[PDB]
């Protein structure tokens, strides 16, 4: 794959930036061939299969996984909206400190 | 000859043995545009030509323009002297057209439908012949001095790729795959050659001084580096005391050749790097860019053809005997390739000529009877004491 300045000026930030829903078509058709490219490199040293490529490894029972949506309650909803108002939060989108 | 004939006729003798002496013969016989001038459409020096491995038919062309032109070489004309003309050109109106000097041309091994270029302006473009329309280009960090397609590889579609980079690349025209680097050498990257044998070895030369073969299929580093006083790997050997910038495998592929700027040419052993010994003399080689030459084919002796300053110097590559010296251009020459079915030798110089070297055995006989449409004594060859 190179060096990994180079991987990352080829591979990572071409494939990445054209995840986006906001990408430009070029983008997007740029980050499909560098993926394209990418898989066709290291196909022949990766031996990747999964579970439902072979069934001979026996079977599991369902699988239901849901994302539960809660809401804050009243006081840490103002605990959390005066954080976000705080100038640590100031400092941080500034850059005065690590987020 | 008519030995030969009856020989061959009555089962005496393989029709190998006329068809090698023949071949030797007219080796032998190499005279300047005989009966064929070459098109100058070349503005610059003729950096790079390579012949149709197919047919032989057709010739592209490098230049330090940075045009590409793709010749001709079969005369359609009726006459017995004809011109090479140029088909096409990829000129300074192409829109695809490399900024900088040209230094490697290649056809594709397998058919005249795709050929590849590299140049100075550090790109590898790959061509299609019926259009020529570029279908995939690569970019580098630094100019490209040699490319290399395997003339024998069917199983991977490789270019090996030599910079003023340290490590040599390797681009995968199929997968479209260009991360690949080896990593072994120090300097430039003068002259890189698949073996003919092999599908997977690969020669580099360098700035160096070191030539090493490498099995691109490993992981490993370098196979063996070439130690030009047989005694140990990596550690002090050099192939010449100087830069090595040609490279070329024997026809066979058991031997590699190199030249390099310490005016020698030398001969190894491709199975294990040997130096075989043989001593051509001095052969002059001040250039600082790769050097391409080429061996005979199907002659009785195999014959190496090598730019000799100004001239084309012909040796015996086993006896290392110095044949000719073929000596037509007003500046050093930069390539020559070798026609096999004809045995017919073409040189690109900086004097932007391509010069063709054709087997002149014997002249066109006259009858005495005739008066004027003889084979003319033109006066040009008489003396004028008078």
């Amino acid at each position: 794959l190179g060096t990994l300045p180079v991987f990352m000026e080829q591979f990572s930030v071409p494939i990445t930036m054209g995840g986006y829903s906001n990408a430009s078509p070029v983008q997007v058709k740029t980050a499909y061939k560098c993926a394209c490219v990418l898989r066709d490199t290291i196909n022949p040293y990766l031996l990747r299969r999964m579970k439902s490529d072979v069934k001979m490894s026996l079977s599991l029972p369902d699988k239901n996984e849901q994302v539960l949506f809660c809401r804050l309650t009243d006081e840490q909803h103002k605990v959390y909206q005066n954080f976000v108002d705080s100038k640590e939060v100031y400092r941080i989108l500034n850059g005065e400190m690590q987020i | 000859m008519l030995g030969f004939l009856s020989a061959r006729q009555t089962g005496l003798e393989d029709p190998l043995r006329l068809r090698r002496a023949e071949s030797t013969r007219r080796v032998l016989g190499l005279e300047l545009n005989k009966d064929r001038d070459v098109e100058r459409i070349h503005g610059g020096g003729i950096n790079t030509l390579d012949i149709e491995p197919v047919e032989g038919r057709y010739m592209l062309s490098g230049g330090s323009d940075g045009v590409i032109v793709l010749y001709d070489l079969e005369n359609s004309s009726r006459q017995s002297y004809y011109t090479c003309k140029a088909v096409c050109s990829i000129g300074r109106d192409h829109p695809d057209v490399h900024r900088y000097s040209v230094e490697t041309v290649q056809w594709y091994p397998h058919d005249t439908g795709m050929f590849t270029s590299s140049s100075f302006d550090k790109t590898l473009k790959v061509w299609d012949t019926n259009t020529l329309q570029t279908a995939d280009v690569f970019n580098f960090e630094e100019t490209v001095y040699s490319h290399h397609m395997s003339p024998v590889s069917t199983k991977h579609c490789l270019v090996a790729v030599g910079t003023r980079g340290p490590k040599v690349q390797l681009c995968d025209l199929k997968s479209g795959s260009c991360s690949h680097i080896l990593q072994g050498h120090r300097q430039e990257i003068l002259a890189v050659s698949w073996s003919p044998r092999y599908d997977y070895i690969l020669a580099t030369a360098s700035a160096d001084s070191r030539v090493k073969l490498w099995d691109v299929r490993r992981a490993s580093g370098c196979l063996i580096t070439l130690d030009q006083h047989n005694g140990a790997v990596e550690s002090a050997n050099t192939a010449h005391n100087g830069k090595v910038n040609g490279l070329c495998f024997t026809s066979d592929g058991l031997h590699l050749l190199t030249v390099g700027t310490d005016n020698r040419m030398r001969l190894w052993n491709s199975s294990n790097g040997e130096n075989t010994l043989v001593n051509y003399g001095k052969v002059c080689n001040n250039s600082k860019k790769g050097l391409k030459f080429t061996v005979s084919c199907g002659c009785s002796s195999e014959f190496v053809f090598v730019p000799y300053g100004s001239t084309i110097a012909v040796y015996t590559v086993y006896s290392g005997e110095q044949i000719t010296m073929l000596k037509g251009h007003y500046k050093t020459v930069d390539c020559c390739v070798f026609q096999s079915n004809f045995q017919e030798l073409y040189s690109g110089s900086r004097d932007c000529n391509i010069l063709a070297w054709v087997p002149s055995l014997y002249e066109p006989v006259p009858d005495d009877d005739e008066t004027t449409t003889k084979s003319q004594l033109n006066p040009a060859f008489e003396d004028a004491w008078s």
